[PDB]
């Protein structure tokens, strides 16, 4: 079905990079806007970016166009975002969710993956 | 009135060499140049649309490239066959602004 | 960026009654507000996209409505299965950033 | 000061096929937008090259409005990259597309109890179709009617009973064009 | 197979005028742009103008604006160009082009009418 | 069953408002499209155009879109129909044919009485 | 705007003997499960109705002795009895795209 499955939980050194992957499989990668998210422990959720598969063409958030690079691999079908010049703020749990398969506006987010918790 | 300046007008070559053809436009035309081919008949056919490379029903030898304001196509194998004036176009503002073409001769 | 604050960030109420939880807009969006839920553990999910329209396999209990800037979501008869946090969002402009949160707690 | 139809080529009582696409140009109205804005009818309002927040603030030299109806599940390849029938031999949309694709749900207009045969689309065609371009040619496909040479065109069914994958979903693909001209069409 | 069928040899006398003829067929003409070249002996080409057979509003560069006239006919699938106010500089080897997607180039070009100014 | 009766033969001047009514009763109203066809001194027929009762719109036919308009009251089990600005070589049997359910219709299962229409001074 | 063409124009039967009508379109009105002609018959001072559907599947309450066939550009109608009701028009029509249009028409005289 329309699973989506992220790496486990990650731990890393501040000052340091970490690349968080996305297998996307069940559907059709190359036609699904896959979008990405933050969440603090016990808070809000504010966004990252989002990435188009097959032209790669992505948008930022204006806290995260230095930190987070997002890049799309078309072979596996797999999305992974590139986290550098980390700290200790930025410590949460990130999350890929692709929109419905049937309702089309840009900003919903239907499918969510399991998440993983960095450090 | 973007000016496209194919500076070259005529290019002699032989058969089998890999040939470029330039052009070069004032302003910066943000990659809508096209390259079209006029056969001495008239008979005047589409090479490439978008610059880098996007052509349409044509053999594979014509592909060009290019970036900002500068382009070139490119003949890799040349025969007679392709022996013709090779214009360049601008999409970007009215009113288009076609090139001179380069006619092609044996040398 | 639009910001988009809620009523309250922890919610009681007794089981088997009625919440109705409020979302504010710093500006206007037009209809697109949608309505997720997180249990503990587990990634959220939608619940009405739009501002009215369940999505499909969400019990009828949930049921939102709203217009202008300040909307709510409402359930019906409460169950030991609806206790989660309910996160407000807006889609209008390119920021689509959830509200704040509400955790319900049954007192 | 005009305002020009989105009202000949949105609420229309009857879409054309996906294989033959209408197509209206209009220009030299203002265009109020905010009447597709507020409306939780519309499935997909999903704006390429621009935001939607922004739609009724600029202005362009023509708009193109294509409207045609395609089934629920091919809604998403009406949009420049992908793949399928819709994307190859009914509908093909440019990579560097700049508009705004409009797909709701028609489930009780272009249905029948019996079947609704009228929508069409094209099944088979030699190489797929340039951005924009559309084929009228009902001529049998080869690869008289029998085996290897069937007819190209195959009909939809659209009974109410459907899920959602097999339903009618009304799309509309406004294209905007940014060329540097006067423009005609404003906010 | 599109051809942009177009009429043959013109001549004409200085001061009357002419009207050419481009007949598309093939292909939807009443959806996309004609557009009308001049090429005069020995240079490029020269953008006349264009006209939307669907609606009928043309597009004039300002060199050309005066003598020249475009028309269309959609129950015929054709176009028309009437050079008025001739010259001995009227004379060249006029095109008639046209495509689906006009930044993607001119798909379907017509062999060319060549119109003589003399005496 | 099906039966569909319009208004009785009217005499038309050149450029006149005419409603050619069609009263139907025998099925439910709100699923089965009301369309109309014109027969001219043995001409053949062409179609005009026709109504769609559940959306509250209409297709017209490409050369009548000008002098033929259709308007429907849902209570009242009728679909109209009017001409207006209408040429001399109009003048003919109009049929309140019947469709299918919405934009669904492929043949024609029964049709009117007919209602003559002459355009004269 | 698909133009329908019959011939014979005027057909002469026997009243016992096989007949035979064709309509002609322009395009192929077909698809690979449903033909889209639809015949007609018109007496005079009659509204049509529907002697065949889909160029195959009769209409049921018809005197059933009409059966016709035909696909892609080519169809035809057959009467194989004949007697005084079948004096009438027989029409064409597709419903292809949105222009409907009927045939010309031909007239079925007895001898
Ligand atoms: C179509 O017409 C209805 C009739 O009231 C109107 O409500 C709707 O807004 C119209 N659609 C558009 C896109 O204007």
């Amino acid at each position: 079905e329309i699973q989506l499955q992220q790496s486990g939980p990650e731990l890393v050194a501040p000052g340091a990079s970490v690349k968080v992957s996305c297998k996307a499989s069940g559907y059709a990668f190359t036609s699904y806007n896959m979008y990405w998210v933050r969440q603090s422990h016990g808070k809000s959720l504010e966004w990252i970016g989002y990435i188009v598969p097959y032209n790669g063409g992505t948008t930022y958030n204006q806290e995260f166009k230095g930190k987070a690079t997002l890049t799309v691999d078309k072979s596996s079908n797999t999305a992974y975002i590139h986290l550098n010049s980390l700290t200790s703020e930025d410590s949460a749990v990130y999350y890929c969710a692709k929109e419905g398969t049937y309702y089309g506006y840009d900003g919903v987010l239907a499918d969510w993956g399991q998440g993983t918790l960095v450090t | 009135d973007i000016q496209m300046t194919q500076t070259t007008s005529s290019l002699s070559a032989s058969l089998g060499d890999r040939v470029t053809i330039s052009c070069r436009a004032s302003q910066d035309i943000s990659n809508y140049l096209n390259w079209y081919q006029q056969k001495p008949d008239g008979t005047v056919k589409l090479l490439i649309y978008y610059t880098s490379r996007l052509h349409s029903g044509v053999p594979s030898r014509f592909s060009g490239s290019g970036s900002g304001t500068d382009y070139s196509l490119t003949i890799s194998n040349l025969e007679q066959e392709d022996i013709a004036t090779y214009f360049c176009q601008q999409g970007t503002t009215l009113p288009y602004t076609f090139g001179g073409g380069t006619k092609l001769e044996i040398k | 960026d639009i910001q988009m604050t809620q009523s309250s960030s922890y919610l009681s109420v007794s089981l088997g009654g009625r919440v109705t939880i409020t979302c504010k807009a710093s500006d206007h969006i037009n209809n697109w507000l949608a309505w997720y839920q997180q249990k503990p553990g587990n990634a959220p999910r939608l619940l009405i996209s739009g501002v009215t329209n369940l999505e499909t396999g969400v019990p009828s209990r949930f049921s939102g409505s709203g217009s202008g800037k300040n909307f709510t979501l409402s359930i019906a008869s409460l169950q030991t299965e609806d206790v989660a946090t309910y996160y407000c969002q807006q889609y209008w402009s390119f920021p689509w950033t959830f509200g704040g949160g509400t955790k319900l707690e049954i007192r | 000061t005009n305002l020009c139809p989105f009202g000949e080529v949105f609420n229309a009582t009857r879409f054309a096929s996906v294989y033959a696409w209408n197509r209206k140009r209009i220009s030299n109205c203002v265009a109020d937008y905010s009447v597709l804005y507020n409306s939780a009818s519309f499935s997909t309002f999903k704006c390429y090259g621009v935001s939607p927040t922004k739609l009724n603030d600029l202005c362009f030299t023509n708009v193109y409005a294509d409207s045609f109806v395609i089934r629920g599940d091919e809604v998403r390849q009406i949009a420049p990259g992908q793949t399928g029938k819709i994307a190859d031999y009914n509908y093909k949309l440019p990579d560097d597309f700049t508009g705004c694709v409009i797909a709701w749900n028609s489930n009780n207009l272009d249905s029948k109890v019996g079947g609704n045969y009228n929508y069409l689309y094209r099944l088979f065609r030699k190489s797929n179709l340039k951005p924009f371009e559309r084929d009228i040619s009902t001529e049998i496909y080869q690869a008289v009617e029998g085996f290897n040479c069937y007819f190209p065109l195959q009909s939809y069914g659209f009974q109410p009973t459907n899920g959602v994958g097999y339903q009618p979903y009304r799309v509309v693909v406004l294209s905007f064009e940014l060329l540097h001209a006067p423009a005609t069409v404003c906010g | 197979q599109v051809q942009l069928q177009q009429s043959g040899a013109e001549l004409a006398r200085p001061g009357a005028s002419v009207k050419l003829s481009c007949k598309a067929s093939g292909y939807t003409f009443t959806f996309y742009w004609m557009q009308w070249l001049k090429q005069r002996p020995g240079q490029g080409l020269e953008w006349i103008g264009a006209i939307y057979p669907g609606d009928g509003d043309t597009r004039y560069t300002q060199r050309f604006k005066d003598k020249a006239t475009l028309t269309a006919d959609k129950s015929s699938s054709t176009a028309y160009i009437q050079l008025s106010s001739l010259a001995s500089e009227d004379s060249a080897v006029y095109y008639c082009a046209g495509g689906e997607y006009d930044n993607y180039g001119f798909d379907y070009w017509g062999q060319g009418t060549t119109l003589t100014v003399s005496s | 069953e099906v039966q569909l009766q319009q208004s009785g033969p009217e005499l038309v001047k050149p450029g006149a408002s005419v409603k050619i009514s069609c009263k139907t009763s025998g099925y439910t109203f709100t699923e089965y499209t009301l369309h109309w066809v014109k027969q001219s001194h043995g001409k053949s027929l062409e179609w005009i155009g026709g109504f769609d009762p559940n959306f509250g719109g209409a297709t017209y036919n490409l050369k009548f879109e000008d002098k033929a308009t259709l308007t429907v009251d849902k209570s009242s089990n009728t679909a109209y129909m009017e001409l207006r600005s209408l040429t001399s070589e109009d003048s003919a049997v109009f049929y309140c044919a019947r469709g299918d359910y919405g934009t669904s219709y492929a043949y024609f299962d029964f049709w009117g009485q007919g209602t003559t229409l002459t355009v004269s001074s | 705007d698909i133009v329908l063409t019959q011939s014979p124009a005027s057909l002469a039967v026997s009243l016992g003997q096989r007949a035979a009508i064709s309509c002609r379109a322009s395009q192929s009105v077909s698809t690979s499960s449903h033909n889209y002609v639809h015949w007609y018959q018109q007496r005079p001072g009659q509204p049509p109705k529907l002697l065949i559907k889909y160029a195959s599947n009769l209409e049921c309450g018809v005197p059933a002795r009409f059966s016709g066939s035909g696909s892609g550009t080519d169809f035809t109608l057959n009467i194989h009895p004949v007697e005084e009701e079948d004096s009438a028009a027989y029409y064409c029509q597709h419903s292809w795209e949105i222009p409907y249009t009927f045939g010309g028409g031909t007239k079925l005289e007895i001898k």
